[PDB]
């Protein structure tokens, strides 16, 4: 498969993902996400001590 | 200090394109090109070492050049570095070879010889100097302005980048076996020589002695010179010591790059009037210079070209007025004013071209 | 200082098993460090003390 | 720029050896069957026929790029910057600021706080491309999804960052006839074209006359808008109007207007000052601007000034340091024609 | 997880993303202690109380 899904963003979520590859043995397979890491603008303005 | 001979090694050169189609056996050829100097110096490999020699001398007489299992040298006047034109060299250091010269289809070098007798390497090398900045130049120039670039530094001070310099394959030397009587002497000749034999009783193996190869031809003898003495490098396009993996290439090269500014040829001022709402420009050429004009509001609607001649360009200008940059020169900026004269007041109306110099026709429809 | 390893012992690049001249007594454990030591950037001081003109063979 | 780098290549006469297959960026191996070795003397293996070569090549990073490489950046919210020089009666100083409302300084007794940008837009998109002295507002493509032969046809996020995300298909091919060497195939790069070809930069695309400068690149010198500045002054400058003259008599004749952009008439003030004194002279419409801020006057005679309006005829009124004076100036068609500042 | 980023390992071939839900919980104007982050309009340079 070139199998494009949408897994919910869950964190240890055990997706079980269908290929019925045409004709071909069908075959389960696991996905799991691990992190979800969000880094914004590194925009220093500033300072104030 | 000031040695790079040791870390060389024996691996020889048949060049595969020497020039009048057809290839030969001759180490001085080319393999590479740099050319990413702004400005436009060319940086050049070599299989031989410049500035250097055996002994480690900045002598400009000798060069080490592989002919056949020898190291033979070379005068560095002779030099014939040729795309085209015959190019300006500047750099001669060990791998390094430092030139500007202009457009050619193919690249060349020469050399004189031990017999005193000068060939040349010759491979078609369509290598094309860049363009940089907006200038060319007529004469040489000893009076100009400038500009920011960047080209090759002349230091000998750039560590930890290499080229691959290894064990060599062979050196194999069919002159090395003499027959007697159906056998083979192998006239080693102060060498070590690897025999491959298609015969009996000495089929494959090293040898230091004229050794006898018994019931054998030249056709059934091989005398191949496994070179760890003498050690003058090449380029790893031709094959490796096939025994193990890579004896690993370690020289450090030096000329590396920096940021500099040039001389470079000015721009000449061009001449302009103005008229109705619109800028005539006389421009004095000096070689074809691009030119670019744009406005000063929503968009710069700017416009490019390269001009070549004595040439008389008409733009209209809007009421923010108008932007050329030609050449590397001031940016020409420009603002309109309304234009001549509408007219008098008098016994007409007379102020309807009042009206067509103040917002000329525009708002017009509405009276 | 920085450690050049022969597979055999934990040398310093500046004091080689061979100090000086490694060339001028050995082509082939010299390529042979050129196969190994070269991950080593002090080995280029090595490469000063072996190759690069500082051997016995200099009058210093 | 990229490096392609080839081994000295496996020449395995009288046999086959199999590579390994190890990952290098754009790792490519061959072992080509029955190759002909050559040297100096004839040719290079005794056997002949059962030589084969095997052949690699890779591409890595070259030694340009440590000063010589473009960046692809995402741009982001421009930040403001502004330069004020005030003639303080007679006395000129300069300050930097930023533009936004939000940037207060103050020195000699000059609370200078900007009003805000009256304008938002900014001259950048975030897909940004620079080069060493320029900038180009074009969208790359993102790093891994590069394409061989344009922008990405190398990719790395830092010049340390060893990730180099290349695209060359170098295949290799059967040597000439007997020649010791590796040919390969096509692969046209993106450094030798597109600098070529990125032309008109950013200076040169830019509306409303604004202009870049590099470290770091800015949009300078496109005053659109309307900045407002708040300015408190105590009373150290004002002085009373006892100690300025009381100006009667106010007559404006003008010989000569013409609505043009630089100085559009002149103009004569009959004034018939109290004393001797300092006072202002401020035009009550913002149209004709007179060049004279602060005059010095005597007494009961005509002064002489300028202005300068597009008015068609300027029919205004000044105050005259708290008197009064109404003006008239039928204006001119205007002769000059070009003008370099606006 | 911006979906320009491919990869693979063992032949299997990813592209990942992008994120479908953009929310982000940053404002512009936060200040930074040593551990932390704070949504607080700081006070603009120059222009402090
Ligand atoms: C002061 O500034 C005005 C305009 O701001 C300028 O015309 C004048 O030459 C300046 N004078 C001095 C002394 O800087």
């Amino acid at each position: 498969y070139e199998h494009v899904t949408v897994i919910p963003n869950t964190v240890g979520v055990p997706y079980k993902t269908l290929v019925n590859r045409p004709g071909y043995s069908p075959m389960v397979l696991e996905m799991e996400l691990l992190s979800v890491t969000l880094e914004p603008t590194l925009s220093l303005d500033y300072i104030t001590c | 200090n000031f040695n790079v001979y040791k870390a060389i090694r024996p691996y020889l050169a048949h060049c595969p394109d020497c020039g009048e189609g057809h290839s030969c056996h001759s180490p001085v050829a080319l393999e590479r090109i740099r050319n990413e100097a702004t400005d436009g110096t060319l940086k050049i490999q070599v299989s031989l070492q410049i500035g250097i020699k055996t002994d480690d001398s900045h002598d400009w007489t000798k060069l080490r050049y592989m002919d056949n299992h020898m190291p033979a040298d070379a005068e560095r006047a002779r030099l014939f570095v040729r795309t085209s034109a015959p190019c300006t060299i500047t750099g001669t250091m060990g791998h390094f070879i430092l030139a500007r010269c202009p457009k050619g289809e193919t690249l060349t070098v020469g050399f004189t010889d031990g017999r005193k007798i000068s060939h040349s390497c010759t491979h078609p090398f369509h290598h094309d100097p860049p363009v940089i900045g907006r200038e060319k130049f007529h004469s040489r120039p000893q009076h100009g302005r400038e500009l920011p670039c960047s080209t090759y530094a002349q230091s000998t001070a750039a560590t930890a980048e290499e080229i691959e310099v290894h064990m060599p394959p062979d050196t194999p030397d069919r002159t090395l076996m003499s027959q007697q009587s159906g056998n083979v002497k192998i006239t080693v000749n102060s060498q070590t020589v690897r025999y491959k034999c298609n015969c009996g009783d000495s089929n494959e193996g090293l040898t230091t002695t004229d050794k006898v190869i018994n019931n054998c031809k030249v056709d059934q003898c091989h005398a191949a010179v496994t070179n760890h003495k003498k050690w003058q490098y090449n380029s790893p396009l031709v094959p490796r010591n096939a025994e193990l993996g890579d004896r690993k290439g370690k020289v450090h090269i030096p000329f590396p790059l920096a940021n500099v500014t040039c001389r470079v040829p000015k721009a000449r001022n061009p001449t302009v009037t103005y008229g109705k709402n619109q800028v005539i420009m006389l421009l004095y050429p000096d070689h074809p210079t691009l030119l670019s004009y744009r406005n000063m509001g929503e968009e710069p609607n700017y416009q490019e070209e390269w001009v070549t001649h004595k040439k008389e360009i008409r733009l209209t200008v809007p009421t923010e007025g108008l932007e050329v940059t030609w050449g590397n020169n001031e940016p020409y900026k420009y603002w309109p004013q309304l234009s001549t004269n509408g007219t008098a007041h008098g016994h007409p109306h007379e102020i309807i071209l009042y009206y067509y110099e103040l917002y000329p026709t525009m708002t017009v429809v509405v009276v | 200082p920085v450690m050049c390893l022969l597979a055999n012992t934990t040398f310093p690049c500046s004091q080689p098993p061979c100090t000086p001249c490694c060339y001028e007594k050995e082509p082939e454990e010299t390529l042979r460090m050129l196969e190994d030591n070269v991950m080593r950037p002090g080995y280029y001081q090595l490469l000063q003390a072996s190759l690069t003109c500082s051997p016995h063979r200099q009058r210093r | 720029e990229y490096k392609t780098v080839i081994p000295s290549p496996y020449v395995k006469c009288c046999g086959t050896a199999e590579c390994k297959d190890k990952s290098l960026p754009d790792y490519s191996c061959k072992v080509f069957t029955g190759v002909y070795p050559f040297m100096w003397g004839g040719a290079y293996c005794f056997c002949d026929t059962e030589n084969t070569q095997l052949s690699e090549a890779h591409v890595e990073k070259s030694e340009s790029c440590k000063t010589e490489f473009a960046s692809a950046y995402r741009a982001h919210t421009a930040s403001a910057s502004a330069k004020l020089r005030v003639l303080y009666q007679g006395n000129n100083v300069t300050v930097s600021a930023y533009a936004n409302g939000d940037h207060a300084v103050t020195v000699k007794d000059a609370k200078f706080i900007v009003g805000p940008m009256s304008s938002a837009w900014t001259p950048f998109d975030n897909k940004i491309v620079v080069y060493k002295g320029d900038v180009y507002n074009m969208d790359y493509p993102p790093f891994g999804a590069g394409r061989p032969g344009q922008f990405g046809d190398i990719q790395s996020r830092t010049p340390e960052s060893e990730d180099v995300y290349a695209n060359t298909q170098l295949v290799l091919q059967r040597p000439s006839a007997g020649t010791v060497h590796v040919p390969y195939s096509q692969a046209p790069s993106g450094f030798k074209y597109w600098l070529k070809e990125r032309g008109a930069s950013l200076q040169h695309t830019a509306p409303f006359g604004c202009q870049i400068a590099t470290n770091p690149v800015r949009a300078m010198n496109c005053a659109v808008g309307n900045m407002p500045i708040s300015i408190d002054i105590p009373d150290a400058a004002f002085t009373r109007v006892v100690d300025a003259p009381s100006l009667t008599d106010m007559s404006c004749e003008v010989p000569a207007c013409t609505h043009s952009s630089d100085f559009g008439g002149v103009a004569i003030i009959k004034y018939a000052a109290s004393k001797k004194g300092k006072c202002a002279v401020h035009s009550m419409t913002n149209a004709v601007t007179i060049r004279e801020a602060e005059i010095e006057v005597e007494g009961n005679s005509q002064l002489q000034i300028s202005f300068s309006t597009a008015l068609a005829s300027a029919e205004f009124r000044v105050q005259v340091c708290s008197t009064q004076v109404h003006c008239a100036a039928e204006c001119h068609p205007p002769k000059d024609h070009i003008v370099n500042y606006p």
